[PDB]
């Protein structure tokens, strides 16, 4: 029954994620009717909203817990399988764990060093002959006892489990980004019972919940590296203007209202810098809007050129750069999509001869892509080769399997299709 | 059998003649699995593979076209279960390879998640580029998709 | 229907000016830029609404005492207490003021939450008045391209 | 303009070799012919 329950939880991960999102939306919509006198809820001539928030919060916490269980039971095996495959290939080919011995850097390898000693090291890679292969290839160079020591194979209780492999798996799933995001979701949902306003932070799930919103938000993320540098450049420029203003025009920054008020000014550097960052980049017209004009002063022309240069170098150029980064992001994304479409429509993926050679036959290129060189056909062939005992392999199947084990990929056609090699008319 | 079965002794009477496994004059659960389930599934598949191999390897043969056209029913039934790939043979010549495609895998490849993963893989390959790394990336994607379909088979 | 209703009230004939959208071919190319990316414009507006709501929640929880609209001292205290009033205030003022919400609220001159208010105003400005508008113009530019 | 210049440079470097510029289409007959040609036959480092 537990296995069936876990399979049911895994099968409906996305549906219950959307359910959690809708529940959070409902909680926020109810949250919108607060009022202070302390923080009592006001209802539109009703009294049935008193437990609706509580039951919705309980439902949200339960659904979020089910979401994290389903994610741990469905998407985690992909991460484990990828990590095991990568470490197995590295150990078999490079042999870095016995030759290179990586340093304190590359923490991933150091953490993966804890899985070699485990008995069930290829738990998901379906290739349990990796230890035998590495022994057969390294025994005559690194001995036999050293490799054996390094590998180290020698409903009531169920205590016969490998705790080292479980610890390594728990370590490697904690560093995953999606699991960390789900843990943050758990923390926010749990904290929502202490304070009802903590459920507002769950609205950020719409950033990744909708595909059409990820394309919008990818424009900012595409050039997000340069946006912070632009902000830093703006901060440096504002600081330089602050230094000039403090050194020369310190007497203008006086905020006196209708005469008879105490003289409030900006004397020290920190106050002037906060004034320039808070006002002047915000006023829409630079710093000259909120300072008195130099009507009849010896520094009038200097103040005028200072204001004009500050405006033209902060409010115009920097903002133009900030919008330009987003515009270039949109253009780059569209150009990449167009290039991908053209590359897929102008040559086939496997050998890439080109459609011009296949246009001699009517609809030749479409037939070639759909029958001769098809990605689905290659994937099905690879799966059928994997899920087949070696005793039943034919000559071609054994040949392909041997090159797949050696990982040479000379059997993939490249620049030579069936029509090019075996012409219909003998020549 | 009144849709596509014609009233002839060789076909209509044949099923009734083969329905001699019960003395109670009624059908049973074992009839449709004893026959036409374990045989006539891989036996006919090999015949279809042989016929299509002969047709592809000997184009424009007058005698072979009649054979292809008379046996169109079996080949049409075996269209979804036929795989056609091209590999570089041991004799430095392109050789066709035929195999069997399982029905569950065929269903599992039409899911939107697998199509989205394939589209993302193509996008990443074209963006990053490379030729030697291209086949390694393709094989890695194939292995990941195979593992995902095997995991999703356990519903 | 609009032409018939124009006899009951003479101002109902003003709605017939919208026929110029499809009456001229050279105007359809102009109006097709908005329609080309019209699917994403409403999503951008919704994202803006969500961001403004989050800022509203933060302001209500922390800086509720600053939203006081008192004129020349001797006036009754008009404030934004409940969530609905603060949300309407943020959607009506702050996305419209050209400089965020800090223009229409008194500055924290000598307060314990001064730096928090300053970073709140700066983040609201940089995340609503600049980035969202940049996206809105970017959609139209990409449509033209 | 900067992005277009970078894209043009990348395409020009990936579509023909620097020295003689025959084009990758002629070298595609041999498997991985163009990469081998650029890395061994016409290499800028080798000439330098
Ligand atoms: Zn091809
Ligand atoms: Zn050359």
């Amino acid at each position: 029954y537990q296995q069936k329950l876990l399979n049911y939880f895994a099968r409906n991960f996305y549906n219950m994620r959307m359910l959690a999102l809708f529940v959070a939306f409902a909680i926020n919509f109810i949250l919108l009717f607060y009022k202070v006198s302390v923080h009592y809820v006001l209802e539109e001539s009703s009294g049935y909203m008193e437990p609706t928030l509580r039951i919705l919060a309980i439902l949200h916490t339960i659904i979020s817990f089910f979401c994290i269980i389903g994610y741990y039971c469905l998407k985690v095996p992909l991460v484990i399988f990828k990590r095991e495959k990568e470490v197995a290939r590295k150990l078999e080919f490079d042999g870095l764990y016995i030759t290179e011995q990586p340093s304190e850097d590359d923490i991933k390898g150091q953490w993966d060093r804890l899985v070699i000693n485990t008995q069930s090291f290829p738990n998901n890679y379906w290739d349990k002959f990796v230890k035998r292969k590495v022994m057969d290839k390294y025994g005559e160079f690194y001995g036999r006892d050293r490799i054996s020591e390094l590998l180290g194979m020698d409903s009531a209780v169920l205590n016969s489990i490998d705790v080292k492999y479980q610890m390594w798996k728990l370590g490697v799933v904690f560093t995953d980004n999606s699991f960390l995001y789900l843990a943050w979701y758990m923390t926010m949902s749990v904290l929502g019972h202490y304070n009802n306003f903590f459920f507002a932070a769950h609205l950020l799930d719409i950033a990744m919940g909708f595909k059409t919103l990820r394309t919008i938000l990818s424009s900012v993320t595409h050039n997000g590296k340069q946006l912070v540098l632009t902000v830093g450049l703006l901060a440096v420029v504002v600081y330089l203007y602050t230094v000039v203003a403090f050194n020369f025009f310190r007497k203008f920054y006086n905020k006196s209202e209708d005469g008879d008020t105490p003289d409030m000014k900006c004397d020290d550097m920190l106050t002037c810098y906060m004034f320039h960052m808070y006002v002047g980049v915000r006023a829409g017209g630079g710093i000259g809007d909120e300072i008195e004009d130099p009507a009849g002063d010896e520094y009038e022309i200097y103040r005028i050129i200072f204001d004009i240069t500050f405006f033209f170098f902060v409010i115009v150029i920097l903002l133009a750069i900030i919008q330009g980064l987003i515009i270039d992001a949109f253009g780059e994304l569209r150009d990449q999509q167009e290039q991908v479409k053209e590359d897929m429509e102008t040559k086939c993926f496997i050998c890439g001869i080109g459609n011009d050679y296949f246009d001699t036959v009517p609809h030749g290129f479409e037939t070639h892509t759909l029958q001769e060189h098809n990605l689905a056909n290659y994937l099905f062939f690879l799966m059928y080769l994997i899920n087949k005992d070696e005793t039943e392999h034919t000559g071609q199947e054994s040949y392909v399997w041997k090159m797949y084990q050696e990982r040479c990929w000379e059997f993939f056609p490249a620049g030579d299709c069936f029509r090019k090699q075996y012409e219909d008319q003998l020549n | 059998m009144e849709s596509h079965k014609h009233y002839t002794q060789s076909e209509t009477e044949f099923l009734l003649s083969c329905a001699e496994t019960d003395e109670n004059e009624t059908l049973d659960y074992e009839e449709f699995v004893k026959r036409f389930h374990e045989p006539a599934k891989d036996i006919g598949f090999n015949v279809a593979v042989l016929l299509t191999n002969l047709s592809e390897h000997m184009p424009n043969d007058t005698r072979l076209q009649t054979f292809l056209e008379l046996a169109e029913s079996v080949l049409n039934y075996f269209q979804p279960f036929l795989g056609r790939i091209e590999i570089m043979g041991s004799a430095k010549r392109i050789e066709r390879v035929y195999f069997e495609i399982s029905e569950s895998s065929r269903t599992q490849w039409e899911k939107p998640q697998v199509k989205e993963s394939k589209r993302q893989f193509i996008f990443d390959v074209v963006n990053e580029g490379g030729e030697k790394e291209k086949m390694e990336l393709f094989v890695n994607f194939c292995e990941d998709t195979i593992f995902e379909m095997q995991l999703a088979a356990q519903i």
